[PDB]
Parts: structure tokens; C-alpha cells; sequence
RNA sequence: UUUGUUUGGUGGCGAUAGCGAAGAGGUCACACCCGUUCCCAUACCGAACACGGAAGUUAAGCUCUUCAGCGCCGAUGGUAGUCGGGGGUUUCCCCCUGUGAGAGUAGGACGCCGCCAAGCAAG
RNA sequence: GUCUUGGAGGUAGAGCACUGAUUGGACUAGGGGCCCCUACCGGGUUACCGAAUUCAGUCAAACUCCGAAUGCCAAUGACUU
């Protein structure tokens, strides 16, 4: 139902692959004034949700159309077929349709500018910083809630702004960190 | 209370000083190069026109050896530019040194690229 | 050593959380640390005494390197390339041992456990010592017969404001005006 | 293969590129960063310089977006001065055909112009 | 010789950015003097000397962030001689 925007036509053909959703194309990190009209008339009729690769262009073009039209839904490739040793690698035309699936499961960005009760202070006592723990918890509880990995700011910022429950992932963090530790 | 400097400022003022006393035409062509935390680069340049003739570095897709940062990297960087400059139609070169010293990995490029057939 | 391990693990966090700073690479953790005899004769007419510097080197974990004039200094005469005192400058963990056995000795070795108060800093985070005393550590009780061994100790840190090296100097224990 | 675009390198133009302030950004790249066994190094110090390593981090540097606060550039007109020609009560002043500043002001401006590599995208 | 074009140079004039000279305000710990009491504190003043600093204002042959008219040196064209 909603519009699909992805980097080119592979990622076109693999998304079209999967479910049947209109494809826009982003040409990679050039992105133009009347694409983003595009992007938000989609929004606005439709409905819009960015899946790129967790990769450099594609994060950065997913950071810079978020940050260009608000509420516009998104969805992140899951911890399997978002890295490159998977299947053929990062990119969507790299992933399973079920997997696009899977991802279209995990569509977020219903909420958008909520403040909300997700503190830094017991985020750091919870070990997001250092260590190696920052980065692998980082990825890894991102990969859990299907929202990808980031840096301890601006993850703690877009979880902080993203309505969800608080104490549900703290105890999914205890299960992802005992996974850590062996469990 | 300290504050600490861009050690790359002292580098460009160094090789700023460097090059003040040589330049590179389209007949010895100036070889410079690049060192990182993680890489090492070099560009075959003249200056009257502002061009590049040739380049290499670890960045490259070939060179399946991973270590980059190396000694040795910094030796096949060399042979494969002095290769490509070669093949090119290039003899002799001047060579500046960036702004560092004349050691370890970039003598050794240097070493490498002059024996594979560069005259310097 | 297990020194700066200790001081990692209590004030990495606890400066953090009570100073709330966006990164963690923003923490002021002591960084160098400079020991300035400065006497050299303490007037340069004795112009043969130097116990100073090997004092200087077996009090720290190197020799210091002497230092010298480059004015005409109106309270002297003999002032003109002449060398006045030395120096010590360490950072790695010659640094934080010495202020281990500092801190365990000397401060003891006191007259006076009160030290000073935060009253003698730079505002930016720095701290001077005052040192016109004799003893530091009894490695030097007879060997020196007592003569005038005063220094500079100086003691800086990446800080910016006061309070951090207040904060800083308390949270591993230092006498002030407690 | 060309084209678009971002970053890193490396150049050319008088700071109109500068300072200052406010912000956004790093898994690529650049960086901080982690150690000293040999290369090498400190008049003391792996501070810096070297060599290996990639734990963490955008905090700083770096890149982008805003501001005309300081600096910078800068008219038109009008005066001062003056070449040539004249007249006066000559330590100086006046007139005539031409030239024509400095200062001040309108204003401009928080950069343009190349090459190479890498990343992505399209062909 | 003239017209056109390109150069080098710091005079006339201007200006205070440098070096000296200089006027009137703001402001001063440092107080000088008065003193309270100052044996000593601390305080009105300091008639501050109030140092700078700042705000305005005047000068320079051996001051210059600027800077002509003329004159000088060349060029390649033209018209005269
Ligand atoms: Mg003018
Ligand atoms: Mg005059
Ligand atoms: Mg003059």
C-alpha cells in the first residue's frame, strides 16, 4: 500500500521480490527537491517506509530523507541479511523476499516527536560505553528491535524519541546481553 | 586547561617548507606521498598543469594482503605505482617525501618503486 | 600501577554521571606533570653546588635537564646564558606511581595535614604546590645535611574549570582545608 | 565506459577565501585513540618523532548550514592638490581649458576555479 | 614631436595603522596628601596622577595603513619632421 524508496533497481526488483508495494528510486546519495515532493505527497496519500542497506550511503540517504520529511515510516534490515557475509551481502537485491517481509513486519516511525523515559544515565550503567560493549550491545539490541546500530548519542536519541516500551527492552537487553554471556 | 594541535598542521607547514625548494614538470614529474593512520598513498604529479598522471595506494580492490600500515604494503604500493607510471611512458621523477621522514615505511616505497625501474 | 586502574574505574563513570557530558571522551583525567627545582644556587653565586639534580633524579623515575638564564634579571648580576635550576617533565606511569608514593609518604611527611586549599589554580584546571620544605621522602636524611631544597611541582589537567580540579585532586584524596 | 554526486588527496586565484557566533555529521574515509619487543626517537619524557594495532568516540580536528558582530573589498558625486595659460595689495591669493586624490558614503562579501582516487547511483 | 599602451617611484595632498609630540573628558587598584585615625588596621577623600585603559581633538624634513598632477623608461602602430 505504501510507496517503497530504495537506493536502484536492484534493490526495486528484490523489494518487488517480496511484496506487492510501489517502488521509488533515490539513485543513490543524490536526492533531488521534487523527489522529496514526491516522497511527500507518498506520505501523505500512501504512505512511505525507507529500507536501504545498514551501509554508509545507505544510512546516510535514510538519515538525510528522514530529516527531510517527518513521519515517514521505516524499516531496517534484520540482523541476518543486513550484514554482508549473509546471503550475497548488504544490499536489499543481497536479502530474502521473506526477509523483506520480515522487515516490512518491523515498520516503525509510527511515532515521531514524543518525549518519552529512556535515560542516558542508566543507558551508560546498562554498559553502552567502552569496552567494546558500546558498539556489539549497540548492534546487537538494535538488530534485536529490528532498528539498526548507530553511535551511544544518537542511538540513545532516536530510541529516546521512539515511543516504545521501557522496561520490556531493558529486559530484552538482560536476554541480548545474557546472549553475550552465553544465553 | 592544555590544548593539543592538529599534528597534520605541522605536516603541511613541513611540507609547505619541503616543497618551496622543488617542483615537478611535465619531465620529472613529482611523486608524492600520502600516509594515514590506516593507508598510504602516491600520485605521480606535474604542477605546471595541475595534473595527475598516475596513482596507487591500499585501497585498491587487488592486493588481497590486508595489513595495511605495513612496511611491506608500503613496498607493493610502490612497485605497483612505479608499474603503472612505467607503463605509462614515465623514466625519471623527483621525489618529495610529504612533510615526513625520510624512514621506515616510506623510505621503504620509495626503495621499492626506484629498483622497479624509476630513475631516482 | 593498579593506581590509574582504580581511578578509571571509580571516576570514569561517577564524573560522568555527575557531570552529565554527551561523550565519554570529554572526561578530565590528569594527563602530565612538571617538577621545577628552580634554584640553582637559589642566588647562582654559589656556582659549584648541584646535589640538587641527583637529589632531582632519585626522587623522580628520570634526571631532569637543567635549565638557564636568557635576561638581565635586576635582582642579580650574573645573569646571561647562566644556568638557574632544572626540571622534570613525566606523563606515562613514572607519573602515576610518584603520585602514589607522594601521596602515601609525603603527605604524611607533612607538618601539617591541611595541604592548601583550592585558592592557588588557574581557573581553567591546574594546580601549583608550594614547596620551600626540606623532606620529601627520608631516601635524603643525611646524605643531605639540610640545606635549602625547595621545588615547583605543578600539576595540570584537561580541565576547564576549578572545580574539576577540585573534584579531581579530592577524589583521590589530597590534605586541604577540609 | 560516460554522467551525476559525497569524502580523501593535491593545486591556482590579492582575506570578497579571514576572524567570531550558532547548529548538524563519522559503520566509508580522516581522525582522535591503544601499546613499546625490534626501526627510530627525547639534552627528561613513545610529549612530538618512529613501529604496530583497532577497544572506544564525534568530545576535539575535519565536512556541511546559517548569520555582516570584528576584520576585508569598494563605487558615483563633491572638494584638496596640480600640468599649461593669465592677473594681482606677493612670506600669499584669484581666474581659465584639462587631470584629479585621501577621507567619508552607496554597496559587496562569511569563497570561487581544476586534476586524481575511493563510495553510491544511472547509463 | 604627438596619439595609444605598459612599467618603475613615495613628492604635493591627505591620515593616525607604526615612532615621537599634545588638549579635554571618562577611571584607577597603587595612594601619594588630608585624615577618620594610619602604632599597623579598615574606611570619605586620595585632588588620585587617576598607571594604564577608554572616549573624543590636534601635529611631523629625518612619522606613513594611503597617494596624484608632471617628469622618466620602453613598445608597436599611426601622422608629421
Ligand atoms: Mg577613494
Ligand atoms: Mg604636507
Ligand atoms: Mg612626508
Amino acid at each position: 500500500k505504501e510507496v517503497i524508496v530504495v537506493e536502484g533497481k536492484d534493490d526495486t526488483a528484490a523489494i518487488r521480490r517480496a511484496v506487492d508495494a510501489d517502488t521509488i528510486e533515490t539513485n543513490g546519495a543524490a536526492v533531488g527537491a521534487e523527489v522529496i515532493e514526491r516522497i511527500k505527497l507518498a506520505k501523505e496519500r500512501r504512505g512511505v517506509i525507507i529500507f536501504t542497506d545498514p551501509a554508509f550511503p545507505g544510512e546516510k540517504i535514510r538519515r538525510t530523507i528522514a530529516e527531510q520529511v517527518p513521519g515517514c515510516k521505516h524499516a531496517f534490515l534484520p540482523r541476518e541479511a543486513a550484514k554482508a557475509r549473509s546471503g550475497k551481502g548488504i544490499g536489499v537485491e543481497h536479502a530474502s523476499p521473506d526477509d523483506i517481509r520480515q522487515a516490512l513486519a518491523n515498520v516503525y516511525e509510527e511515532t515521531a516527536d514524543w518525549e518519552e523515559e529512556i535515560t542516558f544515565a542508566e543507558l551508560i550503567e546498562a554498559g553502552l560505553v567502552g569496552g567494546e560493549m558500546a558498539r556489539r550491545r549497540r548492534q546487537r539490541l538494535g538488530e534485536e528491535l529490528k532498528i539498526g546500530y548507530a553511535n551511544g548519542r544518537q542511538f540513545h536519541k532516536r530510541l529516546k524519541v521512539f515511543r516504545i516500551s521501557r522496561d520490556a527492552f531493558y529486559a530484552a537487553l538482560a536476554q541480548v546481553m545474557r546472549e553475550e554471556a552465553g544465553d | 586547561m592544555i590544548t593539543k594541535t592538529s599534528k597534520n598542521a605541522a605536516r603541511l607547514k613541513r611540507h609547505a617548507r619541503v616543497r618551496a625548494k622543488l617542483s615537478g614538470t611535465a619531465e620529472r614529474p613529482r611523486l608524492n606521498v600520502f600516509r594515514s593512520n590506516k593507508h598510504i598513498y602516491a600520485q605521480i604529479i606535474d604542477d605546471v598543469n595541475g595534473v595527475t598522471l598516475a596513482s596507487a595506494s591500499t585501497l585498491d580492490k587487488d592486493l588481497n594482503v590486508e595489513s595495511t600500515g605495513d612496511t611491506s604494503a608500503a613496498t607493493k604500493v610502490g612497485e605497483l605505482v612505479a608499474k603503472r607510471a612505467a607503463e605509462k611512458g614515465i623514466s625519471d621523477v623527483v621525489f618529495d617525501r610529504g612533510g615526513y621522514l625520510y624512514h621506515g615505511r616510506v623510505k621503504a616505497l620509495a626503495d621499492a618503486a626506484r629498483e622497479a625501474g624509476l630513475k631516482f | 600501577n593498579r593506581l590509574k586502574e582504580k581511578y578509571n574505574k571509580e571516576i570514569a563513570p561517577a564524573l560522568m554521571t555527575k557531570f552529565n557530558y554527551d561523550s565519554v571522551m570529554q572526561v578530565p583525567k590528569i594527563e602530565k606533570i612538571v617538577i621545577n627545582m628552580g634554584v640553582g644556587d637559589a642566588v647562582q653565586n654559589a656556582k659549584a653546588i648541584d646535589s640538587a639534580v641527583e637529589e632531582l633524579t632519585f626522587i623522580a623515575g628520570q634526571k631532569p635537564v637543567v635549565t638557564r638564564a636568557k635576561k638581565s634579571i635586576a635582582g642579580f648580576r650574573l645573569r646571561e646564558g647562566m644556568p638557574i635550576g632544572a626540571k622534570v617533565t613525566l606523563r606515562g606511569e613514572r607519573m602515576y606511581d610518584f603520585l602514589d608514593k607522594l601521596i602515601s609518604v609525603s603527605l604524611p611527611r607533612v607538618r601539617d595535614f591541611r595541604g592548601v586549599s583550592k585558592k592557588s589554580f588557574d581557573g581553567r584546571g591546574n594546580y601549583t604546590l608550594g614547596i620551600k620544605e626540606q623532606l620529601i621522602f627520608p631516601e635524603i636524611d643525611y646524605d643531605k645535611v639540610t640545606k635549602v631544597r625547595g621545588m615547583d611541582i605543578v600539576i595540570v589537567t584537561t580541565a576547564n574549570t576549578d572545580e574539576e580540579a577540585r573534584e579531581l585532586l579530592t577524589q583521590v584524596g589530597m590534605p586541604f582545608q577540609k
